[PDB]
């Protein structure tokens, strides 16, 4: 399972 | 370079045999940026019932792809690879070599 | 050694005036791919590239979508700020790919954890292996580092490649476990290949194995012939194995004085293989 996304660059 | 070029091997899935169901493949490998252009050649001219893998990459960054169809060797059927890629003067071109 | 990984790989691809970046991802456990995701699907959702991943019902599937079509959007913001930073048009195309995932022991245990990146196909930002600091490439990558060292973001990315990364796999391994757990063996053989009564190629094949890392090599009476040998990257068969040959040319009368070489993890011994006339 994909990891949840984290912030923007 | 910031784009590095790809190499490319054609071979089949299975050792040949004339006359007998295979898969010609077209493995293009160690390219930036990710856009390609792959044909896969019969006597000079496009097969149309063409499959490509996901796209994906190397530790590297560089990304790789595999190009295939079912085919079924001759004799001599010529058999081959166009790839044309922005690191390319123009279409890179592969015989298949059912020794290689 | 006992020993699996997981990795996701991202690609985002912008393509200014013509819509939104494309955003691409697959899946690997070990040599193995096993899901996909693609922005530009008539319905972008998760796929299955591996039979054993699709006893996960539809619930997984829907989840694992959601995040993915969330990193998209994401990854748009991140190509829009890296552009700014670099001080880019506005009207080239650029590339942010990400990998990431853990590797673990036959304890099951994680042994290094990953999560990094890479712009225009160059590092940018890495999350070092104690999982609690960044390393930058350049200041641009200093820009994203002190948001991401304000955010405590490390911790995040800790507890997904500590607590999530190491179970899945687990689970993905029991779930598949007679195809990853298994090892497949290079069927091999040496073909002889006469050039004139000059010359002589002996090359060497290694054919339907998994995973992908192995060896092949050549001798000349016990003698490594690492500057005489042509050898072939390691390539994808399309049915989930590889293949790797090794060629040498002798000297047409010798060549049965010549012994490839065959290391993999799928044999109990290591094979000393010779042409058969």
């Amino acid at each position: 399972r994909p990891q949840v996304p984290l912030r923007p660059m | 370079m910031i784009q590095r070029t790809p190499k490319i091997q054609v071979y089949s899935r299975h050792p040949a045999e004339n006359g007998k169901s295979n898969f010609l493949n077209c493995y293009v490998s160690g390219f930036h940026p990710s856009d390609i252009e792959v044909d896969l050649l019969k006597n000079g001219e496009r097969i149309e019932k063409v499959e490509h893998s996901d796209l994906s990459f190397s530790k590297d960054w560089s990304f790789y792809l595999l190009y295939y169809t079912e085919f079924t060797p001759t004799e001599k059927d010529e058999y081959a690879c166009r790839v044309n890629h922005v690191t390319l003067s123009q279409p890179k071109i592969v015989k298949w070599d059912r020794d290689m | 050694m006992g020993s699996h990984s997981m990795r996701y790989f991202y690609t985002s691809v912008s393509r200014p005036g013509r819509g939104e970046p494309r955003f691409i991802s697959v899946g690997y456990v070990d040599d193995t791919q096993f899901v996909r995701f693609d922005s530009d699907a008539a319905s972008p959702r998760e796929e299955p590239r591996a039979p054993w991943i699709e006893q996960e019902g539809p619930e997984y599937w829907d989840r694992n979508t959601q995040i993915y079509k969330a990193q998209a959007q994401t990854d748009r913001e991140s190509l829009r700020n890296l552009r700014g930073y670099y001080n880019q048009s506005e009207a080239g195309s650029h590339t942010l790919q990400s990998m990431y995932g853990c590797d673990v022991g036959p304890d099951g245990r994680l042994l290094r954890g990953h999560d990094q990146y890479a712009y225009d196909g160059k590092d940018y930002i890495a999350l070092n292996e104690d999982l609690r600091s960044w390393t930058a490439a350049d200041t641009a990558a200093q820009i994203t580092q002190r948001k991401w060292e304000a955010a405590r973001e490390a911790e995040q990315r800790r507890a997904y490649l500590e607590g999530e990364c190491v179970e899945w796999l687990r689970r993905y391994l029991e779930n598949g476990k007679d195809k990853l757990e298994r090892a497949d063996p290079p069927k091999t053989h040496v073909t002889h290949h006469p050039i004139s009564d000059h010359e002589a190629t002996l090359r060497c094949w290694a054919l339907g194995f998994y995973p992908a890392e192995i060896t092949l090599t050549w001798q000349r009476d016990g003698e490594d012939q690492t500057q005489d040998t042509e050898l072939v990257e390691t390539r994808p068969a399309g049915d989930r194995t590889f293949q790797k040959w090794a060629a040498v040319v002798v000297p047409s009368g010798e060549e049965q004085r010549y012994t490839c070489h065959v290391q993999h993890e799928g044999l109990p011994k290591p094979l000393t293989l010779r042409w058969e006339p």
